[PDB]
């Protein structure tokens, strides 16, 4: 029967696969802690064994029809098996779209954009031109930064992605799939038992409806925002009017966290930083992720492994081998978890650390599960297992227990709103510009916005859901989005709205579920062992079942809610409203100054 | 060099041990003893290396069967020595017989 040779065939696979897999994932970590030529080969022909195998098993697995399977955990195992992603096309054309991928890569990391009436001050975007955008005050220094390698890198990049648009959307069809916006929106389907069926097209929907109730929120936060660079730039901004693009502290406008200082309530009240306790107790990377164990072990999560301790990198080797200062959380197979950073004595060190150990935490409770079935439940779940750790290990509470804080350390209004103002500047402000570029490219893959128009469409809708107006007008020969590193090498941007909803709404679950009775911000879920069950019952599932399930698991909710989000920034929001009363809270579609 | 059996016809029996390398078929077709399609080698490799987890590092595994049968028993624990004490009166044990 077709059912159970596809059960002969998985359990064959498993064996072989989880040795291949192993081999190339101990390759690339080989070459990660010890960067060389001879590494770098190796990881090569590991990776070369590893995809030809995969493609050969996919290509067997294909030959099986899904109708005549009934179990879910064996349909779902040849539906992970069955995608071909980009091996569909035709070797000719799978070969233009890997050397458009290639050169767009190559362009993307040595873009170079230089100081008009000074050669010599040539700049790269990843030494300069960033520290420019997070510390540089000055507006024409800026503006030029912004417009160069706007113009250098859309000049070169929109024929490339002219074609890359066409490519991709003849791999998705070949795939079965409406277009590319459609093939990412597919990591998103669930299919399963009646109520938690989730589709392609509903997700675009949900996001809008989450955005919805998010834009409030938004709105007061831009308006505050505005003012405060208002204060910073006394003509250049208007108090109707959108902000100007370059103004954003980053060189694209993901992330508002560098105004900060230009934006912060209270400058006399000192942050929360507890880098100099660090240093007077002697603590050093081995302790940090030892109370990051000691907070697992508390919460109820298993003890880190043997392997862990013996066979990461926690410090800077040292000893003359390069390496990548990425911290990244790797899952080797065969039970071996390891964590790969170059963790210095600092609070965001230490925050990272519980991140990477969340990380590692996830994938150790699905270790149980199979092969095929061995990863989060969708892209936003992996990522908001650490975060939900990270939010609480930064709490004042968890601070004063482990004695990085001072006992008798008093909690004013001031503080929780200042740290509060740059979480949302970090988390709140990234949302309207991730849900405007997916939607963006949405479109553009399906054809809704019309090819010659594209970047007449961005702006608008710049100025319409991110509430930031372009500085100098552009037209169609610029390809405005392609100068983020995401979109550049074709990586899905709905992950961190995604993460970002599941964050707070995860965090909501185990406070609730810890009994905590104050503010969500300042909850902790340490000495909760209900809580770490509760959490665990989603993390031993993996993608074995459908998200929508796994939410419910925790939260006991099957679709996005951002209420939670809503919660945790409930004094901030209020502070936001009693603020801006006098102040016009929005934003004018036309160019304002 | 370490190999183990994942697919077989039947459940062992206990105390019954198979050597056969003839390929599973699991499939209606005929496999012809050639590897092919939905016809797997029964006999897998463990892969076994330094830095896998506790779970998977390799375990020398013996399994010690006691059995009792009509002959007489010959395999019995060590006899202990003791010491011998003589000109007393002492509870004597030689070879079973006791006074
Ligand atoms: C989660 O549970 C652990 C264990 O109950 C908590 O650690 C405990 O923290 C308290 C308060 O900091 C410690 O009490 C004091 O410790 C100092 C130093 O030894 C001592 O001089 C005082 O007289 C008093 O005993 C307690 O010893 C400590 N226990 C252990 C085993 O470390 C932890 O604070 C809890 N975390 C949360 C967030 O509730
Ligand atoms: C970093 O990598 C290099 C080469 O990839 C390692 O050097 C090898 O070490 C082994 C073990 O002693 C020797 O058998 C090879 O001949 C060495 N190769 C070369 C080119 O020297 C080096 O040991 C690695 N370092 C660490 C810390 O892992």
């Amino acid at each position: 029967l077709t059912e159970e040779n596809a059960k002969t065939f998985l359990n064959n696979f498993n064996q072989e696969a989880e040795d291949l897999s192993y081999q190339s994932s101990l390759a690339s970590w080989n070459y990660n802690t010890n960067i060389t030529e001879e590494n770098a080969q190796k990881m090569s022909e590991a990776a070369a064994k590893w995809s030809a195998f995969y493609e050969e098993q996919s290509k067997t697995a294909q030959s099986f029809s899904l109708q005549e399977i009934q179990t879910p955990i064996i349909k779902r195992q040849l539906q992970a098996l069955q995608q071909s992603g980009s091996s569909a096309l035709s070797a000719d054309k799978n070969k233009q779209l890997n050397t458009i991928l290639n050169t767009m890569s190559t362009i993307y990391s040595t873009g170079k954009v230089c100081n008009p009436k000074n050669p010599q001050e040539c700049l790269l975007l990843e030494p300069g031109l960033d520290e420019i955008m997070a510390t540089s005050t000055d507006y024409n220094s800026r503006l030029w930064a912004w417009e160069g390698w706007r113009a250098e890198v859309g000049k070169q990049l929109r024929p490339l992605y002219e074609e890359y648009v066409v490519l991709k959307n003849e791999m998705a069809r070949a795939n079965n799939y409406n277009d590319y916006g459609d093939y990412w929106r597919g990591d998103y389907e669930a299919e399963g038992a009646d109520g938690y069926n989730y589709n392609r097209n509903q997700l675009i929907e949900d996001v809008e409806r989450t955005f919805a109730e998010i834009k409030p929120l938004y709105e007061h936060l831009h308006a505050y925002v505005r003012r405060k660079l208002m204060d910073t730039y006394p003509s250049y901004i208007s108090p109707t009017g959108c902000l100007p693009a370059h103004l954003l502290g980053d060189m694209w406008g993901r992330f508002w966290t560098n105004l900060y200082p230009l934006t912060v309530p209270f400058a006399q009240k000192p942050n929360i930083d507890v880098t100099d306790a660090m240093m007077n107790q002697g603590w050093d990377a081995e302790r940090i992720f030892q109370e990051a164990e000691k907070f697992f072990v508390s919460v109820g999560l298993p003890h880190m492994t043997q392997g862990f301790w013996a066979n990461s990198m926690l410090t800077e080797p040292a000893d003359g081998r390069k390496v990548v200062c990425h911290p990244t959380a790797w899952d080797l197979g065969h039970g071996d978890f390891r964590i790969k950073m170059c963790t210095k004595v600092t609070m965001d060190n230490f925050l990272t650390a519980h991140h990477e150990m969340g990380h590692i935490q996830y994938d150790m409770a699905y270790a149980r599960q199979p092969f095929l079935l061995r990863n989060g439940a969708n892209e936003g779940f992996h990522e908001a297992v650490g975060e939900i750790m990270s939010l609480s290990a930064a709490t004042p509470k968890h601070l004063k227990s482990i004695g990085l804080l001072p006992s008798d350390f008093q909690e004013d209004s001031e503080t929780e709103i200042n740290f509060l103002l740059k979480q949302a500047l970090t988390i709140v402000g990234t949302l309207p510009f991730t849900y405007m570029l997916e939607k963006w490219r949405w479109m553009v893959f399906r054809g809704e916005i019309p090819k010659e128009q594209w970047m007449k469409k961005w702006w608008e809708m710049k100025r319409e859901i991110v509430g930031v107006v372009e500085p100098l007008p552009h037209d169609e020969t610029y390809c405005d989005p392609a100068s983020l590193f995401h979109v550049s090498n074709d990586y899905s941007f709905i992950r961190y709205y995604t993460r970002t909803i599941y964050q707070f709404q995860f965090q909501e679950a185990l406070c609730q579920a810890a009994k905590y009775n104050g503010s969500l911000h300042k909850c902790d879920i340490s000495n909760s062992t209900e809580a770490g069950q509760k959490l665990l019952k989603m993390l031993s599932l993996g993608n074995s079942e459908p998200w929508t399930k796994a939410l419910e698991n925790v939260v006991g909710a099957r679709n996005m809610d951002v209420k939670p989000l809503l919660n945790y920034f409930q004094p901030l929001f209020d502070w936001l409203k009693e603020q801006n009363r006098n102040s016009f809270v929005g934003w004018n579609t036309e160019w304002s100054p | 060099n370490y190999l183990y059996r994942l697919f077989r016809k039947s459940k062992l029996k206990p105390f019954e041990r198979d050597i056969s390398t003839e390929i599973y078929q699991a499939g209606n077709k005929p496999c012809n003893g050639v590897a092919g399609p939905n016809c797997y080698s029964p006999l897998q490799s463990y892969g076994f290396r330094p830095t896998y987890g506790v779970g998977h590092q390799p375990y020398r595994v013996v399994v010690l069967s006691f059995e009792l049968l009509h002959a007489p028993a010959t395999v019995c624990g060590p006899k202990k020595s003791t010491n011998l004490v003589k000109n007393k009166c002492v509870n004597f044990n030689f070879n079973g017989l006791t006074g």
